[PDB]
Formats: structure tokens, sequence, C-alpha cells
């Protein structure tokens, strides 16, 4: 009964092989479509993310 | 002492009760009326009695059986007593499509007594049980055949149009009656100049499936048999489809024959043939977030911006792979089945994660050290066995660089950052490589291309000795590499010194 | 050897892919085996290729 | 590189630019060993000799060595596929294959009992007449993957390239190839409706890549604008942009689809069905000459007319 | 009974620079191409320990196998050499032809020079 | 694939079976001259000093196998007649000195003159007399010592390998004495022929017991088999020369004590162990072939051992075989401190 | 003749079936193919979703109906809640696993039934040529999270051996009372 | 949660005469 | 440990036995002590080598 | 049927660290070193002495 309500709120279905970007961006060889988002984050964080 | 009959579509296989409802209109009937069904044979239905009548006795009239030549021989002569100079000499399978379709053309859903074969309720029973009675095959099937010829009509057609062909099944004259009324469904009928483009777009769905059913085979059976001769670029060049199609051809057939013979399938494949898809793309994704992709893995300078660098990267493209498979030079070390199915299954994740440049190998060799003895005997040799593995790390001024890092591992490096573990049994092992570059920053790239032994030595890349003898390196101007020498050396000769003098072998006096 | 810093550029990234949203500004953690908690926290620039 | 040392040399011609860039992409193209390095020498030629190095120059020679890299793989691949060669031939002769076509091991050690002598799990054997059953049947009968070619190829690679040698290896592993030439291959290249249907709207097959019934792309069954109704009605406006191109006479003309001759005005089917046109200009043709047809009402080929020759073309 | 040249500052800097994972390949690259080197025989078996190891030869490996043939006359491994030259679409420079050429002149090889100048 | 966990199954069968893994392809052959000289060592030391009657009725003797169980030739539980001193009850005299090479190879870290081991030689004589007097200045002693030398550079011709290889092979047949032995130069050009086959099994040649019967010692054609014995070079004129100086002492009486064994009595245990080893299919047949011969069995398998070690590799030797041995725990340690520091010497 | 994993299915998910496809999910290491069936697929979808997130060393696959688990497992094992239910997907269905069962094919019947239904199933699976074992388990759910279950295995003895090292992943006390209908 | 459509609308363009406008369109193509 | 409990998912949490890599644990199995057999009349050892392997 | 996951490609749909599903061994202190239990002396004959003279 306590094992019936915690269902996966959590995780999500991983990344097919040749998916998308959540932005629309992807690897291709033309990158002219595809952008940077390095200047929408913020410019300086306490600690260190993951990537 | 059981026989399981043979199941085919003459004689369908008895399923369960409890079934959802395949079409739309049998989810919402009451439950009296699903009890009210007898269980009947699918010919006894009125439109499967009129499909096994006029359709299925035709198409068994191909087979070598003397009624079949009879009624063959009976419809040539009707067919040329209804107009000779249409149909003047055909062969007896053109007649068989030709009345077929005749057939088929003239189907109608009225009354079973009133002249007409079966109703319209009858064939959506028709629809309904027999799309219950398929597998997942036949589903597949189904999907493939709505994909092939129904999907381009419906994508042409206007939804007038289909209300219109919907008026056309139920046949009721009221109801065509109610529609001829609207003029906005006279006038809104599709023309044939925009229908005819439903057959270019029937061809490229079927050219589609073309690609993967006939080419497929023959794809699989040229890269099964040797990969080495016909890899997936050799394939994509000489055929033409793409790269990345052929790999997913590949990848689908196999996968589609491990699936319909109720066997487990092989995960490896697609970790095989989109190795670098794996590593770059395949991630572990959260719920209530969005995420990116990264252009570089690293902030660097360009290779343009200098010629030198120009130079180094043409280089060391020409001593790279495009495309590296299961069978190549670096991959040559799995000798073994049992670590080709270690490596390619369940930790390729962690297998290509260990070094970025593709080595001859995975890790280090581990070696296991010697204990000090230890003067209080037996007292004490119980407290180096423990629960768990005890890992030790050294620090210092010498040690701990990232910017080091590939040299303070290097085993051929006598100033090596020294790790130890004390295993739960008291063994004193060395560490893994994994193991010792857990001590550093993390380094979350791999190249995929460049292979060592690849590399060009010949014209331009000659490393001279008199390069290396400009520092002039002296054992009398500096004596630290002797002194290392001594201090390798053992020193057992220490205590038979007085035992010039050079030491010989032990004279015998029995023998003498 | 003193020109650029890997001859490389086939670098295919096999780390964990950036966050667009939401963007998380702080990352503090409490640690047990994290020998490099020194280093991970203190405001950084977060400037680079993504 | 005997004529460019002979002009060189003898004759002290100074070559240009295009000529040194001809010999820099002949050895960045051709897949054999120090390529490279020899067209570095001639990059170094041409910077101390004052001949520009363009950008546009070494765009192209990065581009060209990474197109190239296939030609290098395959020659690096022929030289290992030799050694296999090599010693398949030698181990066919000292006949190491017969002493380990012989299964001791499954013969002592069985498939229902472990090393110890207990009773294991055995996997039920799958059914014959499945694909897989037949594929590992083709893994086991057929000859060897070494015995398949004794040369290489001309050049450096190995065979298989080509239709005729990729024919009969599938003559040799007992498969008679449906597509004997390239002009029996499909070319999804060259289709127009359909990618530009695949970008805007999505994948209008769906059941195309479908593993086990869950990779299909489908719209919902609850309706909106995520429904069949929304989804076929942008596919039936791209089908009438193409349609409006093919109006426009940027497109061909589409032949005579089954739906469309269904839908015509009945003597319009009459005419096509004694006729045999394909396409509506077929039909036209029948209808404007009157006097081109067979007495069974069938079309004459295109071959059998003549037009009137005017004398005003002799001016 | 050392690698002539160890590491740390001799290797080029697009091959990573002194990768200890392939130490042997750096020492085996420097027997094939020592210009010191006068036996023949070694030179044949030398190539036989880069076809092992999947070493890239280019034409500079075999120039060196055919400059030590020449003072033993070694007018059959000399055209072994230009057969497996041959096999792998290898083009011999001037000089390899030219020590091919002179490795079977010496021997009173008259038919074998004049079918080895027709080929080049 | 894979089995279901159950009746506790290992995950591997020795320390060091997935480290052999992560080795390079002549790191498996230099590292197989060493452990498998170790395995071939300690599997015949249980029938050392048998003759080949005696070796058969051990296999007589036990007919009882399960399929699962090996040669009882190989590995045997008989009972040892010496039965021994301290540490020579798993391995012979003669792997005694060659471990101690191995163990200054190892802290040398490269290639290192014959005065870092004589002191360590000599303790074990002075201590084992009687082994001493019975292997010294053999033939079959001296070339399994000096097997384990091209181990510190493979690549190596033959030229560096005979020269380097004279200081050992100069204080293992000197003995403190004017009664030296018989002949210095043909235990000399007999171990520098079959280090020759050695050094060219380590470089993966094609046939290497036929490459090295060309560039073979001149006057070696006895120590290689028959059909390899028209490629080897004949002796000089002037070395028998020297085989009349020898003549014209005419001391009969007066017969050397070094070594206890003939000469060309030896030249016949390594010519059998080269007939074995070439025809040999895998390492474990060609083990079991060599005990089967008998005699001075611990060398026998100590050359066989070596030979197909350097052609397969050490992941063809088999892991049970690793994990009975009794020094299998230092060896393989100091085996792999040998292949890694080969191809980087810090001297030069 | 293919090497392949056991395909091994676990029929119900209710109080005690649900913690036995948990410990076959966890403990079998990429050694079988792991089948679960449920009258709603939605149950099954949730168990392989528990399953998946919590971390499984085995891939998972739902099924609705019983001829594709029979056509699909070499092992099916059912635990259920009434002899009802147990008797209805053995014996009654038209797809049932015994009626249609295959030739090699082991069924273990974990629910608690009568004699003579148990008697009637090893009849018609040893008619059919397949295998039947009757082993009703005793246990609380946490016992059976634990791994502590009584086994009484009914049927035959190598059949017994066989199912052994999938009998020891959720059950400790396993016992081999006899012939069928023993336990 | 969520529940992933069987897609019960492929089935809903079956109903409908495709016969008289594709000229037995349920066969083999031809 | 498992990562669906909102209390084990969140990133400051020690039921873990890892920092960066993922969050819970899939069923590890400890080892208790059962000082219990002193309680029993009659308790014995018997030191014997193992036969089974 | 179907396979768990829209990807049905994937051994793993939500494609977890292949170290979380590595295995933890674990092995008791009673393992390596026993415990053992003195009788009482004479200087100690009950536990109610034990605890008078601690
Ligand atoms: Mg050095």
């Amino acid at each position: 009964k306590v094992d019936s309500f915690h269902a996966n709120t959590q995780y999500q279905h991983a990344w097919p092989l040749l998916s998308h970007d959540d932005l629309g961006n992807s690897d291709q060889s033309n990158n002219t479509k595809n952008i940077m988002y390095s200047m929408y984050m913020p410019k300086r964080n306490k600690g260190t993310a993951p990537w | 002492s059981f026989d399981a009959p043979q199941w085919d579509l003459w004689q369908s296989r008895p399923r369960s009760e409890d079934m959802d409802e395949a079409l739309q209109p049998f989810m919402d009937m009451p439950k009296s009326l699903k009890d009210r069904r007898y269980d009947i044979p699918w010919w006894a239905n009125p439109f499967g009695a009129w499909y096994l009548q006029n359709i299925l006795s035709l198409e068994l009239l191909k087979l070598k059986s003397k009624t079949n030549a009879e009624k063959i021989a009976t419809y040539r002569s009707y067919m040329r007593s209804l107009a000779s100079g249409k149909d003047n000499t055909m062969s007896d399978d053109d007649v068989i499509r030709n009345i077929i379709k005749e057939r088929w053309k003239t189907l109608e859903f009225g009354d079973r007594n009133a002249g007409y074969p079966c109703t319209f309720g009858d064939y959506i029973q028709f629809l309904n049980e027999w799309f219950k009675s398929l597998d997942e095959e036949g589903m597949q099937r189904l999907r493939e055949h709505f994909d092939r010829r129904i999907r381009p009509l419906l994508a042409v057609m206007s939804p007038v149009d289909i209300l219109w062909l919907e008026a056309l099944t139920q046949n009721s004259p009221h109801n065509k009656e109610q529609l001829q009324r609207k003029i906005a469904f006279q006038t809104s009928l599709g023309t044939p100049e925009f229908f005819d483009m439903s057959k270019r777009l029937r061809y490229e769905i079927n050219e589609d499936y073309k690609v993967r059913d006939e080419l497929g085979p023959e794809l699989f059976a040229l890269w099964s048999k040797a990969p080495e001769r016909w890899p997936p670029e050799r394939l994509s060049k000489m055929y033409g489809l793409d790269f990345t199609l052929v790999r997913k051809i590949l990848v689908w057939h196999h996968f589609k024959a491990c699936y319909d013979a109720c066997v487990e399938p092989d995960w490896s494949l697609p970790k095989r043939l989109f190795a670098l898809e794996w590593i770059r793309d395949v991630r572990a994704r959260k719920h209530g977030l969005f995420y990116g992709k990264m252009r570089f893995a690293e902030q660097k300078i360009t290779f343009y911006s200098d010629r030198f660098l120009f130079r180094d990267l043409v280089n060391r493209r020409e001593a790279s792979y495009a495309n590296v498979w299961e069978m190549d030079d670096p991959y040559r070390f799995l000798q073994t089945e049992q670590d080709y199915e270690d490596y390619w299954g369940d930790n390729y994740d962690v297998y290509r994660r260990m070094f970025p440049e593709m080595i001859g190998r995975t890790g280090e060799p581990v070696q296991q050290y010697g204990q000090m003895p230890i003067w209080a005997g037996p007292h004490r040799q119980h407290a180096n066995k423990s629960e768990h593995n005890w890992m030790f790390a050294e620090i210092g001024v010498n040690v701990g660089h990232e910017a080091l890092k590939k040299l303070e591992l290097d085993p051929t490096n006598e100033k090596r950052r020294r790790f130890v573990i004390r295993q739960p049994d008291g063994t004193l092992r060395s560490a893994k490589m994994s193991e010792m570059r857990a001590w550093y920053w993390k380094e979350e790239w791999a190249d995929f291309r460049f292979w060592a032994p690849q590399m060009e030595w010949g014209i331009e890349n000659t490393p001279s000795q008199e390069q290396y003898q400009e520092h002039v390196p002296d054992t009398t101007d500096a004596d630290f590499r002797k002194q290392r020498r001594i201090q390798s050396r053992p020193v057992k000769w220490f205590y038979e010194s007085h035992y010039e003098r050079e030491v010989r072998w032990p004279d015998v006096i029995n023998a003498a | 050897y003193a020109r650029g810093q890997h001859p490389s550029y086939d670098m295919v990234y096999a780390g964990p892919m950036p966050e667009i949203f939401p963007m998380r500004r702080d990352f503090r953690k409490p640690t047990r085996w994290d020998f490099h908690d020194i280093e991970k926290q203190g405001k950084y620039r977060t400037s680079g290729p993504y | 590189e005997k004529l460019f040392q002979e002009m060189i040399l003898k004759k002290d011609l100074s070559p240009s630019r295009r000529t040194y860039h001809c010999m820099i992409f002949m050895h960045l193209s051709s897949g054999e060993e120090g390529g490279t390095a020899r067209a570095l020498r001639y990059l170094e030629a041409m910077e101390r000799a004052g001949i520009q190095v363009r950008p546009s120059l070494l765009k192209k020679i990065v581009r060209v060595n990474n197109a190239a890299g296939y030609k290098r793989d395959m020659k690096r691949r022929a030289r290992r596929i030799m050694q296999a060669r090599e010693e398949y031939l030698a181990r066919k002769e000292e006949g190491v294959s017969f002493g380990e076509g012989g299964k001791e091991g499954a013969s002592n050690q069985r498939a229902d009992v472990d090393a110890e002598g207990n009773s294991i799990l055995e996997p039920l054997a799958v059914s014959p007449t499945s694909t897989l059953a037949w594929w590992e049947k083709w893994k086991r009968e057929t000859v060897s993957k070494h015995e398949l070619f004794t040369e290489e190829g001309a050049d450096g690679t190995p065979k298989g390239e080509t239709f005729e040698e990729k024919n009969e290896a599938l003559r040799m592993m007992g498969i008679t190839s449906s597509f004997q030439t390239k002009d029996l291959v499909p070319q999804p290249d060259r289709q127009k409706l359909l990618p530009l249907i695949r970008r805007e709207e999505g994948e209008i097959a769906g059941s195309l890549w479908a593993m086990d019934g869950g990779e299909l792309s489908y719209p919902k069954d609850g309706g909106g604008p995520q429904g069949w109704g929304v989804r076929l009605w942008r596919e039936r406006q791209l089908v009438k942009r193409e349609y409006q191109k093919v109006l426009d006479g940027y497109r061909p003309v589409p032949q005579l689809s089954t739906l469309g001759n269904s839908v015509r005005t009945a003597g319009d089917q009459l005419d096509i069905e004694r006729s045999g046109a394909q396409t509506p200009g077929e039909l036209s043709d029948y209808r404007n000459f009157p006097d081109n047809r067979f007495d069974g009402g069938q079309l004459k080929p295109e071959s059998e007319a003549a037009p009137a020759v005017p004398f005003s073309a002799e001016l | 009974m050392h690698p002539r040249l160890s590491g740390q500052g001799v290797f080029p800097r697009y091959g990573g620079g002194w990768m200890h994972q392939f130490g042997h390949v750096y020492a085996l690259q420097q027997e094939l191409l020592n210009a010191e080197a006068n036996n023949w025989f070694r030179a044949m078996e030398l190539w036989h320990t880069a076809r092992h190891e999947g070493v890239a030869m280019n034409v500079s490996h075999y120039t060196n196998i055919l400059r030590q043939c020449v003072p033993p006359t070694a007018w059959e491994a000399s055209l072994m050499v230009l057969k497996q030259m041959r096999r792998e679409n290898i083009r011999p420079d001037v000089v390899g032809v030219g020590c091919a050429l002179a490795a079977c002149a010496d021997a009173n090889r008259s038919e074998e020079v004049e079918k080895v100048f027709s080929c080049f | 694939v894979a089995k279901l966990q159950h009746n506790s199954a290992p995950t591997t069968l020795n320390f060091y079976e997935k480290s052999f893994q992560q080795l390079s392809d002549v790191q498996q052959r230099q590292t197989g001259l060493l452990i498998g000289a170790a395995v071939g060592d300690a599997a015949a030391r249980a029938l050392d000093g048998y003759t080949a009657e005696e070796v058969a009725a051990v296999a007589a003797e036990s007919g009882s196998l399960q399929d699962e169980d090996e040669d009882p030739v190989v590995f045997a539980s008989v009972t040892p007649r010496e039965h021994k001193s301290g540490l020579l009850r798993h391995h012979s005299y003669t792997f005694y000195l060659f471990s101690q090479l191995l163990r200054v190879m190892a802290t040398s870290r490269g290639d290192f003159p014959v005065q870092y081991v004589k002191n360590e030689w000599v303790a074990t004589a002075r201590a084992h007399p009687d082994c001493f007097v019975r292997e010294h200045a053999s033939l079959l002693h001296v070339l399994c010592i000096t097997m384990q030398l091209p181990v510190i550079y493979p690549w190596a011709d033959d030229s560096t390998l005979r020269e380097y290889a004279s200081g050992f092979l100069e204080f293992l047949t000197e003995t403190p004495a004017e009664q030296a032995v018989a002949s210095r130069e043909d235990v000399y050009a007999y171990t520098n022929s079959v280090l020759g086959v050695a050094l060219r099994c380590l470089q993966s040649n094609p046939d290497p017991y036929r490459n090295a019967a060309f560039m073979a010692a001149p006057g070696t054609a006895h120590v290689f088999p028959d059909d390899l014995a028209l490629y080897c070079p004949p002796a000089l004129v002037g070395s028998s020369h020297s085989r009349t100086e020898e003549l014209s002492e005419t001391d009969s009486e007066t017969v050397p004590l070094f070594p206890a064994r003939l000469l060309e009595s030896d030249v016949r245990v390594v010519r059998e162990c080269l007939v074995v080893a070439r025809g040999a299919a895998s390492f474990a047949e060609g083990i079991k072939a060599a005990i089967h011969l008998g005699g001075p069995v611990c060398q026998r398998s100590l050359i066989v051992g070596a030979l197909l070690g350097a052609r397969m590799g050490v992941r063809r030797i088999p892991i049970s075989w690793l994990s009975a041995t009794y020094d299998h725990v230092p060896l393989v340690t100091l085996a792999l401190q040998v292949a890694q520091w080969s191809w980087n010497p810090p001297h030069h | 003749a293919i090497k392949r994993s056991l395909n091994v299915g676990v029929v119900g998910m209710g109080n005690m079936g649900v913690p036995i496809a948990r410990n076959l999910g966890f403990k079998a290491r990429s050694a079988m193919y792991l089948q679960i069936h449920s009258r709603a697929l939605s149950k099954a979808k949730r168990v392989c979703d528990d399953l998946s997130v919590d971390g499984a060393t085995c891939a998972m696959r739902i099924h609705d109906r019983y001829s594709t688990m029979t056509k699909w497992c070499d092992v099916i094992v059912l635990a259920l809640a009434d002899v009802k239910a147990s008797r209805h997907a053995l014996l009654e269905d038209n797809e049932s696993l015994i009626m249609n069962a295959r030739k090699g094919q082991i069924i273990v019947d974990h629910t608690t039934v009568d004699a003579e239904t148990s008697r009637e199933c090893a009849h018609e699976a040893a008619r059919r040529g397949a295998y039947f074992l009757d082993a009703p388990m005793s246990g609380s759910p946490r016992a059976c999270f634990n791994g502590q279950l009584l086994l009484m295995v009914g049927g035959d003895a190598e059949t017994f051996q066989k199912m052994l090292p999938i009998f020891h992943m959720y059950a400790d006390n396993v016992f081999h009372m006899g012939e069928s209908g023993s336990g | 949660l969520n529940e992933a459509e069987k897609h019960h609308d492929l089935h809903m363009f079956y109903t409908l005469a495709w016969w008289k406008l594709g000229e037995g369109i349920f066969g083999v193509d031809e | 440990w498992s990562p669906r409990d909102p209390s084990i998912f969140h990133e400051t949490s020690t039921r873990k036995f890892q920092d960066h890599l993922y969050e819970g644990e899939p069923l590890f199995m400890q080892l208790r002590q059962c000082p219990w057999r002193t309680q029993a009349k009659v308790s014995e050892r018997w030191e014997m080598d193992e036969v089974a392997i | 049927d179907q396979t768990y996951g829209p990807h049905k490609s994937y051994k793993y749909t939500y494609m977890p660290d292949p170290r979380k599903l590595a295995p933890i061994e674990t092995t008791q202190r009673s393992e390596i070193v026993p415990q053992s239990i003195r009788p009482p002396t004479s200087y100690v004959p009950n536990h109610e002495t034990f605890l008078e003279r601690a």
C-alpha cells in the first residue's frame, strides 16, 4: 500500500539513438541551424555543475 | 499423448473471452449483446462466406487441380463471350485477377435476402473479430498495409470525400438523399488531377518499404558473413542510401528476427553499430526538466589559427579511422568471446569511460605488494584482515597535479603516484586504472578515431638521436642515474664481502 | 609541444548534458567521499562551448 | 609526379597554384600510407616558393582527408583480410579445424548436466521455420569468409565494392540477388513529397520502424490538435502545395492513379481502359489524334507518329 | 637491449606524445627505419612483426628493406618485396626500384632486370 | 549466455586472470616466456628424475579419468625420494636460479650487468651443494637460465642478444679451478642458437624454428631437427683446428668434473624439446609430451613451457595450472614489472 | 538450438506475485528474460516501471494474454489469490497455459489449491508433454521480500533440480515432497 | 499516470469501402 | 533504498553508497550477528576444513 | 505483447549508470576474528560480583 502511491514522478525514459535536443538542436555536419546556450545560463554559479 | 493442431487463417485458433474490443462501436456496446454472440466459424459470417465464395475460391483456382482448370476454361469462355476485342489473349492468372477485381467492385451492403450478400454491421463484426484474432506480427502487417495503400489516399482525400465514402458504405437511400441536398457536399468533392498525387505518394512509401524489406536481407547477409569486407560505410557507398539508414536496417532486421522467434534480442548490436552515437547521445533523463547538448567537449583554440596545429590535425586524421567497428585493430584485444560479451554487454558505458583515447586495452594489470614483517608474530597477524577494502592514495608536493595526470599514472615512471589497496583478507595490491583515475578531476570525453599504430614514421616524423643528444646527458657530470641504479640493485653482497677480489662459485671438497 | 592543448579535435563528449530549464544557480552538496570538495565549491564562471 | 619533376627540373617552369593543388589532392585522395606526408611536402613547397595558400585550400584539405578516410580504412582492412586468408589457407592444410570440429567439451559437459552433475535449465528450441533459425543455419552451413575471393582488388582495396563481385559472392553464399545492377536501386534521394512530409509534419508511415509494436508514430485517438483530422489536413495542405507546383510547371505531370481513375467520368475511364494510357498526356494524345490508335482502341507508341515539317525552317 | 629512444620529449605532438600503451610500437618503428641496419635477414623478419602488430608502413619502410638486400645480393628478397608492394598498391620510389634493380644486376639475373624495368 | 547464480560460482579463477587482458600482444609473449616456464617447471616437478618407463608406469597405474581430471603425469601425486630441501619441493634447482634472475631483472628496470646476480646465484649453490655439482656448466641448466634474457628487448637482433648474454654464459660456465669445462665455445654456440629460437617466438615470426636455423651459430646443426639441419651454417675450418687442440692433450683419465652430464647427451634433450614444442597444438599438450620423454624432466618442460608460452601468450596457458603453482603469487607480479619496464628503461 | 537466456514468466501481480517478480528481476543478472502477466496491462506496466526505476538486472516484458505467455516462456510461475483464478488460468480458459503447453515447458503453481485441481493439472501437463510442479508458498510478503519462503514442491525430481536456482531467488526453505499432490 | 494509446483509429479507417475506389486494395498489389 | 521515495531522491541524502552517480541502492544485502548461541543448553564448535570446493 | 519502454531496442529503458547494477558483497567480522567468552574465575564467580568489582 505504501508502494502503490509512490510512482515514477522522478525519472523519464532515456534519449533514443540519433535524437534531437529539447531546444531543437541535433548533431549533424551542418551546425548553422544549431545554437549554443551558454549565454542564457547565469554567469557565475556557487559551486560546480555536473557539466 | 496430445498433438497440438496446426492453426492458420483457414481455421482460427480459439481465443479468450476477456479480450478488449478492437473497433470503437464495440467497446461501448452493452454486455448483453456481447453475450448474445455465438462462437461460429469465420465463413459463417455472410461477409466471410462471400469472401470465401468469390474471392478465395478464385485464388485457389491457381493450383493444379482439374476442376480449377475447368473453371478457368469456362471463365475464359465467359470473358470472351462478353466482348472478344478487349481481352483476346491473356493467361489464367490474368482472368483470375480480372474477375477478382470485378467481384470486388460490385460489393454492396444491404439486406441478405434482398439480393445483397451481407449487411454493414456484419462487415463491422467481421472486421472486429478479424482484428481480435491477430498477433503482434498480424497487427504489424495490418499497419504496413495501412501505410502502403490507405494512408496516401487519406492524405489526399478531403473529409467530405470520407463522408461520401461512408455514405457509400452505409448504403441507405435516406442518408444519401440527406447528403445530396447540401451544396457544399457536392461542390467540395476532390478532382482526379489532385487525386493523382496519391500514386506518387504510394510509390514513395512502397519505395521506402522496398528499401527496408527487400534490400534489408541482402545488406544483412553481406554484413553478417564478412563485416571486414563489407562495412556499413562500404554498403552505404555502393548502394547510396545513407549510413545511419543502413545501420538502422541492420539493427531492425536483427531485432525483428529475435522478436518473432521468442528470443531475447542481442542488446549489444546498437552499441556496436552506433558506438559513437551511444557515447554521445544516450543519457539518463529525469522527468521535470529539459536538457541541452554540448557543441564541443572542451573550450580549446582552433586548429586554423596556426599552421602547425593544422599540420598536426591533418597528420592525426591520417593516422585515424573514419568509422571503427568490432573487428578493427583497436578491438583486437578481445581474443575470447567471454571478453566480447563482457565489453559489449551491460558495461560498455563503463568500459568506454575508462580512457578517452582508444588504446590496445581497457585498463592496467593489477600486481600485489609484499607485507612488511610484524615482529609481534601471530599476535598481530589478525589485525590487517578487516571487513572492507582499504584504499590509500598519495599526496604531496610532487603528487596530485591534474596537468600531469597521465605522467603520474605512468607505470614506466619511477616517481609514479603510489596507490595501495588492502583487501579484507589482508592482501596488499595495487590499484586499477579507473581506481587511479578516480582521484583526479573528471575527464568525460572519448576519441573514436585516432589509432596510434597508424602514425606516419618514414617521411616527416623522423625522431633523431642527435636531437636527444643535444641535451648532453652525461654520467660524469651528473650521477643521479648511477645512484638510482645503485638503489635498485640488491645489497646481498655486503654480508659476504670478506667471504681485486671477485665472487666465485663455492668450491666443493667432497667431489674434489 | 608548447602549442595548443590537445591535438584531437574529435572529442566525443561523454558526460552529463547541461540543463536549460529550470536553470539551477547554486550546486552545493554535503558530500562524504568527494576529495575535490574544496575545488567544487565557490563561485565559478560558467562559460564554455555548451 | 614524373611530369611534375620533368616540368620543374628539365624545362625550369614554375608550376601554378592549381597544379600544386592537384598534387596535394591526389595524394590526399589516395588511401595509401604517406599520402598526407607528401601532401604536406607539396604544402611546404607552396609555402617556401611564394605560392599563395588560401583558406579554401585548407578547408578543402580537411574535407578531402575526411572523405578519403574511407579509402584509407579499406586499404588498412585489406591487409588484415590477406593475413586472415593466409592463416586460413595454412590452418586448413595443417588440420587444426578438423580436431576443433569435434566438440569433446560439449560431449563431456552436456547441455543438461553441469560440471558437478546437477540438472540445469535448458532453453527450449525455437521453430526451424523462423527467420532467426534460418539465419543461424545460413551462418553455419555456408562457405567461409576467406573462400569468397582469392585475390584482392586492383588498388589496395578488398573485392566486393562493385556489383559483379557482390553478385558472385552472393552466388557463392547461395543467394540470388534481386538487385543485379544499380538501375534496380530504390534511391531515396529522388523523393520530393516524402521528405517534405517528414520535415514539417512528421513520419507519414509510422509503422516503418516498429520492433514489437511501440515504436510507431501515429496520431492520438482522442482528437483535437493531436488527432487524425489535423494531421490529415496538414498532409493534404502539403500535397496541395506540391500539386500547385505541378500546375505551375515546376514538377512533372503525375500518372493516372486508381483513386483518380475511379472518381472520373465513366467515359474517361472507358477511354483509359481501352487505350492503356498511363499519364493524362497520353489520353490527350489519344483523343486529339484519333487516327493514331489501333483497331482495338489501343494506343500506338510515340515513334509511329511524324509531324509535318514546314519549309520555313529552311530559311 | 633497449629501445634507442625511450620517450618524454622525442615523439611528435599529434600522436599524443609518449602514449605508454604503445611503447612497443614506438620501439618497432625505429628498428624498421634504422639507417645503420645492414642485416637483410632481420629486415624480412621485422616486416612480419610489423604486419602482425598492425604497424602502418609507408614506402620508407620498404625502401629500407630493399636497401639492405643489395650488398648480400638477395635478388629473391627484392622481388618478394615488390610483389607485396604491388599486392597492397604501395607505389615504390625510384630509389627503391633502383635497389631491386641493383640487387638483380649483380646476381647476373638479366631476365629479371628487364621485366622489372618494364614495370616502371 | 549468462548462467543463473548457483553453487557459489567464482567470478575469476585466479588473481591475474583478467590482468592478462590488460597487456599488449607482445607483452603477453614477454610474460609468456616467464610465466610459461614457471608453469611447466612446476608441473613436471613430481616426476623429476624419472625415466621414460617410470613416467609411463604413473599413467598406467591410474586409469580413472572423469574427463575433468587432467593427465596424471602432469602434477603427479607420487611420493618424491629425497623429497626435498625447503623451497625446492615445488621447483627444481634450475628454476631457483631462474627466479632469482627474474627478481633482479624486475628491480633493475631494464638491462643489467652480470654482477647484480652473481651473489644470489652462489648463495644457493652454497646452500645446495648436491644440486650444484649435478647441474653446473651443463647445456640444459645454462640455457634455461639465459632463456629469459630476450624479455628485456624482444626486437633485438642476434648480434645484440648474444653479446648481452655472453656475460651471463661466462659465469654460468666458470668454476673456481683450472679444470673448467670440456669446451667453452660449444656450450656458447649451442646456447646462442636456441636463444635465437625464443627471440623469434616473441617477435611472432612465421616458422620461428626454421628462421632461427638460418641465423644459428655455426656448427650447431645437431640441436635442431633433421629437416632444419640443412639450413644451419657449417662449422668453421679454424674452429675444427681448435678441436684438434683438445685432442692434442690426450688425457682421457683426467675427466673434468663440470659438467656432470655429457654435452652431447644434452644436445639430444634440447633437440627433443625443439621437436615437441614445434608440433605442439596447445600449451597443455606440448607439456604432456615433454614429461613423457623422461630424464631431466624439469629442464625439459622449462624449455618447452617457455617456447610455447612465448608463441601463444599467457592467455593460452591454462589458468588452473597457474593457480596450482606454488610460486605463482610473486612471479606473475615480477613478470608484469619486466614487461611494463622493458619499453622505457630509466637509464637509457 | 540457439544459445540464449531462459524465458521466465510470472503470472499474476497480486499480494505475493509482485515480490516474486521483484526478486526475479533483482537477483537474476542477465541470466533470464522476465515476463510479467496481469489481467490489466497497467498493473504489469506499474510493476515493470517500479522494477526499472529501482534498478533491475534483467530486461522485462509485459503481457496481457495467456497465449503470448505460453508461446514466449520456457518457465511459467503462477502466484495467484484464489483457486478459481488458478483453475481459470491453467485449465478453464481457451488460451490456458496447461492446455496449450509446448513440449518441454515447466509450469509451477504457487497458489494453494485443492488436490484434484493439481492432479488434473499435472496429468494434462504430462499428457501435453510439459512438466507441472505444485509448490504452495508459506510466508508473508515481507518474508518474500527477504527471500525467506517455505516451498513444498511436488512433481518431478529432475525438474525440481532444474528449478532450484529459480526457487532460491525468492524462497529459503525449499523442500521436495515427492510426487504431484504431496506439497 | 499516462497510458500509451493502442491506436483504435487505425481500425476505423478500414470500415470504409476502399474496394469501390481502389478496386481491390485488400488483395495483393500488382 | 528506492529512488522513487522523495526522501531518498533528494540530492542531500545519506541513503546511498556514492555521491554523484545515482540515487538509492538496488537490493543490497548485509549480515547481522546472532549472539544467541550461548542461550542454548549445549553449544559446540566443530573445526573442519572446507570440502565442498 | 510488447517490451517495457517506448524504445524497445534498449535493455534498460531509463538507462541508469551500469555501476548501479553492480552487486555488493559483504563479509562479517565474525568470519575474520572470532569472539570468545572467558569462564568466571574464583575472583569473579558471578556476574553480579563482576559488576560489584567494576
Ligand atoms: Mg627512458
